[PDB]
């Protein structure tokens, strides 16, 4: 059956001799060449860069907490930047930051010297982490630390940055204490007056250009991730492929997930309108999320394959009709390909002179076996 | 903190299949594409392969290709490692990973041994 | 596939004395953008799985962080320790990460 | 309270689908044809004595808000289950340069409002201060977009809550009538389908108040809010047959 | 006088010009 079209016709008829006529053997079908995915532009970008580019970071005890959402978080720039020294992530893979997203993101910024960077970590205690900024053990997020000795240190000594060293109890995770009150380390009440038993809990760091490793200032930023039952408004960038037209492809225009060939269309949509439907409630045209154009979606070409042959007694030659298929896309093609309304004929030679119909093809065209 | 509690070691027979499950606490597998690693005793440690929760498309080391197949469960906070054609060399300790810059969190250590 | 060898893989020191070990890495592990090498050190005792001693070839992991700083452009790496203690009596593994097929090193035994 | 007939008003584009020359029948929350929309009169000014009438209207399935004020006296809306700090409340305030849509656990006073004062030299009515919520807790949403309540002309809005989506539709058409909705059709284009998962059970409208209104005197002789009038209709589950033209707009509908 | 789910409309053999010629 698979040897040649006449043998397929013989198998379909289950007869070794087939009479003159046109017989439908199989069904032509165009499989999708590729898959195209286009999601809208990343118009809203989460301003993590301006947090990283801030001239003066927040104090370690008074760490700035910002909730960011309704945007797109791009972590590719963070990976590309080589300034970061410690990029330890707890509870989440740094690679999957773009792939997976949360409902809300919280970011904290502070400046600390080199040797105290390691103290700011979940499940770790330190002289500064207990009384300035604490992270819970089960917390999921990333810690970003980079050297900023040139910016945050000078020859005279940069005392602008301040840290807390004394408190009655350690600060709770994600809780900031900004109290500047005098600490009552001794039994004698301070009453707001510095004394032998009273030392000011807040201190200003001393920075020099030649501090060395472990003592130079470091700008450390910690970001938080958590999930809520509310709909998520912030997520990472989505993959967008180049647009292809006049080719049978698989399109996913934000959930169409359909198969068809995309062509330019003259139909005009309302500004809020994206989809398009015909009478039968089938997708007909979809607007490209990137640009502003209407791409009519007619689906892949398909039809029945009909073998046009005379009687096997008369001769052994066939012509193939691919019904309702423009055979710019497809006996093998390239042999006397002639196009008509019902399809195009492979293996038949068109003649301008007209005779009476012998094998009805369709739309007035008839095949015949003639010299 | 974060810990990886993989399944306790169990006896296996040659020519059979063994599934090893690694559990995690403090997070979910959905953002973690955990690696799998085996430590051959009295020999340099070697890497088995990598998997992903969604679209796993697992890639293994060339020595373990078509031999160690590992699947990732979307839910239940677990991932399953499957082995076949276990021999005497296959008797080694296995660990989990957190695919950080290095393998951040390793399993407690399962000692798979095949014998009669 | 990168062949990773650690030297000398066995060496003895007195307590609180510097150690000189290095594992040579081929393929010149380097990444665009970030100049930090994608080779991570490890510290493995007898009984529990290895833990990150150094990642990015220069980053002190929290916990017993007595130096471990490594200087290397990719062709060579160093994990000298100034003073060795009970927690330092272990085997150190250096592993490549830039190449997707990664192979761990043989390891080096150090004892007080 | 007063009542008026909403002949064909309130029909909105049910979805973002485009259809041309298609009579599409959709079952959706709609304002029934020829129903009563309660014509509430917000402020009655005589003396300038204030007669405040801003009830907590039941949101129910939806609200077809409509106003004909040309002085922008109607300025904002209030949405909340109980309108206190205990429950999350949706808040919309409109101002000159921009708008703010803030969804927090606002503690609402008796008469929340927007304050605006006049500069003699600048000759502009810039807003003095925002006095609507006493408290702002759990501020998850801060959506901001171009002002719609900007410039006699009938203004219509539809508010509906489904699956955690708060949908706003709008249309602005000039009408000669003052106390009656026009006997004509105008489809309501979607404005913002902002995502908020809170539940809304009661509804209120904010009224713009000038500095003369906020004078220490009890009577607001300086500024008059008598022009304030906001129609309200309630959406019900209905089957509608929408008529689309070749542009894709809804020319007419049948209930 | 005034769909690709397997639905095809075969063209009539006798075209309208041809039927008009008859
Ligand atoms: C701001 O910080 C980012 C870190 O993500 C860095 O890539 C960028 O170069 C910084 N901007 C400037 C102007 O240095
Ligand atoms: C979408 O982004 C691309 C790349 O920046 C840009 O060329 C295109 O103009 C954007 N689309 C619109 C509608 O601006
Ligand atoms: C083949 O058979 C048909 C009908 O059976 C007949 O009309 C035709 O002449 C035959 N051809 C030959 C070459 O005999
Ligand atoms: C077939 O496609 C070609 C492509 O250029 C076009 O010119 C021709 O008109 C098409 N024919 C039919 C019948 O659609
Ligand atoms: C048929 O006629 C057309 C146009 O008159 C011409 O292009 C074509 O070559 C002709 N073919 C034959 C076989 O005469
Ligand atoms: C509207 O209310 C009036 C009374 O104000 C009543 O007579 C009329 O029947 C009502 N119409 C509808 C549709 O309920
Ligand atoms: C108007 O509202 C916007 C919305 O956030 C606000 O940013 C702006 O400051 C307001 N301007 C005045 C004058 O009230
Ligand atoms: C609407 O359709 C008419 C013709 O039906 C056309 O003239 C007009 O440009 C289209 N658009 C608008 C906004 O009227």
């Amino acid at each position: 059956c698979a040897l040649d079209p006449l043998s397929e016709t013989k198998c379909t008829l289950k007869s070794f001799t087939v009479e003159k006529g046109i017989y439908q053997t199989s069904n032509f079908r165009v499989q999708p060449t590729e898959s195209i995915v286009r999601f809208p532009n990343i118009t809203n970008l989460c301003p993590f860069g301006e947090v990283f580019n801030a001239t003066r970071f927040a104090s370690v005890y008074a760490w700035n907490r910002k909730r960011i959402s309704n945007c797109v978080a791009d972590y590719s720039v963070l990976y590309n930047s080589a300034s970061f020294s410690t990029f330890k992530c707890y509870g989440v893979s740094p690679t999957k930051l773009n792939d997976l997203c949360f409902t809300n993101v919280y970011a904290d910024s502070f400046v600390i010297r080199g040797d105290e960077v390691r103290q700011i970590a979940p499940g770790q205690t330190g002289k500064i982490a207990d009384y300035n900024y604490k992270l819970p053990d089960d917390f999921t997020g990333c810690v970003i630390a980079w050297n900023s000795n040139n910016l945050d240190s000078k020859v005279g000594g940069n005392y602008n940055y301040l840290y807390r060293l004394f408190r009655k109890s350690n600060l709770k995770p994600f809780e900031r204490d900004i109290s500047t009150e005098i600490y009552q380390a001794g039994s004698t009440p301070c009453n707001g007056v510095e004394g032998f038993n009273c030392y000011f809990p807040l201190q200003s760091y001393g920075f020099q250009p030649t501090n060395g490793v472990g003592y130079q200032p470091y700008r450390v930023v910690v970001l938080s991730f958590e999930l809520l039952h509310a709909p998520a408004t912030v997520c990472g960038p989505k993959k967008s492929t180049n647009l292809v037209k006049n080719k049978c492809v698989n399109f996913n225009f934000n959930g169409l997930t359909g198969t068809g060939v995309l062509t330019e269309s003259n139909k005009k949509f309302l500004p809020f309108q994206q989809f398009g439907r015909d009478i039968a409630d089938t997708t007909d045209a979809v607007r490209d999320p990137q640009t502003l154009e209407i791409l009519d979606i007619t689906p892949c070409s398909f039809g029945g394959v009909s073998v046009i042959t005379p009687g096997t007694n008369t001769s052994n030659q066939v012509a193939v009709l691919y019904q309702d298929v423009n055979c710019t896309e497809v006996y093998s093609t390239g042999s006397n390909v002639f196009q008509t309304r019902a399809g195009c004929l492979i293996g038949a030679e068109h003649v301008n002179n007209s005779y009476e119909c012998d094998i009805p093809i369709g739309a007035g065209i008839c095949a015949s076996y003639q010299t | 903190e974060v810990q990886l509690k993989q399944s306790v070691a169990e006896l296996v027979r040659p020519g059979a299949s063994v599934k090893v499950s690694c559990t995690a606490s403090g997070f979910n597998i959905k953002n973690i594409y955990m690696h799998w690693v085996k430590q051959r005793p009295e020999q340099g440690l070697d890497w088995i392969g990598r998997i992903d929760p969604a679209n796993g498309n697992s890639r293994y080391a060339p020595k373990f290709q078509d031999k160690a197949t590992i699947t990732a469960d979307t839910s239940s906070n677990t991932a399953y490692l499957q082995l076949s054609s276990l021999t005497s060399e296959d008797t080694a300790i296995y660990y989990c990973a957190d695919e950080g810059w290095g393998f951040a969190n390793w399993g407690q250590g399962t000692l798979v041994t095949v014998s009669a | 596939d990168i062949v990773m060898t650690q030297s000398p893989s066995s060496l003895t020191v007195t307590a609180g004395e510097k150690v000189t070990m290095s594992c040579k890495s081929s393929q010149s592990l380097l990444n665009s953008g970030n100049q930090k090498n994608y080779l991570t050190w490890y510290q493995q005792k007898v009984g529990q799985p290895p833990k990150l001693l150094i990642y990015w070839a220069s980053t002190r992991d929290p916990g017993v962080p007595d130096r471990f700083t490594g200087s290397g452009f990719g062709t060579d790496f160093t994990l000298t320790i100034s003073s060795v203690q009970a927690e330092d009596l272990a085997v150190y593994y250096c592993q490549n990460d830039y190449s997707y097929p990664l192979t761990f090193g043989a390891g080096t035994k150090v004892e007080l | 309270p007063a009542y008026t007939n909403s002949f064909t008003r309130g029909v909105y584009y049910p979805d973002k689908v485009f259809r041309s020359s298609v009579l599409h029948s959709t079952q959706d929350l709609f304002l029934p044809f020829f129903s009563n929309v309660t014509w509430f009169h917000a402020i009655h000014v005589s003396n300038g004595t204030k007669r405040f009438d801003n009830p907590v209207l039941p949101f129910n399935d939806g609200v077809y808000f409509a106003s004909t004020e040309k002085s922008n006296i109607i300025r904002g809306w209030i949405f909340g289950t109980t309108l206190d700090s205990k429950t999350q409340s949706l808040l919309i305030v409109n101002n000159a340069t921009n708008v703010v849509i803030k969804v927090c656990e606002f503690q609402f006073c008796n008469d929340p409002f927007l304050g605006v004062y006049y500069h003699k030299n600048n000759k502009s009515w810039m807003e003095s201060e925002f006095r609507v919520y006493s408290s702002a807790n759990n501020c998850t949403f801060e959506y901001v977009s171009q002002p719609f309540l900007m410039d006699k002309n009938l203004r219509e809005f539809v508010f509906k809550n489904i699956d955690g989506y708060f949908k706003i539709y709008s249309k602005h058409t000039p009408i000669n009538l003052v106390r009656d909705l026009p006997q004509g059709f105008s489809a309501l284009e979607p404005l913002v389908d902002l995502p908020i998962g809170i539940n809304i059970t009661r509804f209120q409208t904010l009224l713009a108040l000038h500095r003369s209104y906020l004078t220490p005197g009890d009577s607001s002789s300086g500024w008059t809010a008598g022009a304030a009038a906001y129609y309200v209709g309630y959406l019900q589950p209905r089957t509608f047959l929408l008529k689309y033209n070749e542009n894709g707009t809804i020319t007419d509908a049948v209930d | 006088v005034t769909k690709f789910n397997g639905l095809t409309v075969l063209p009539p053999l006798l075209t309208d010009e041809m039927i008009a010629q008859y």
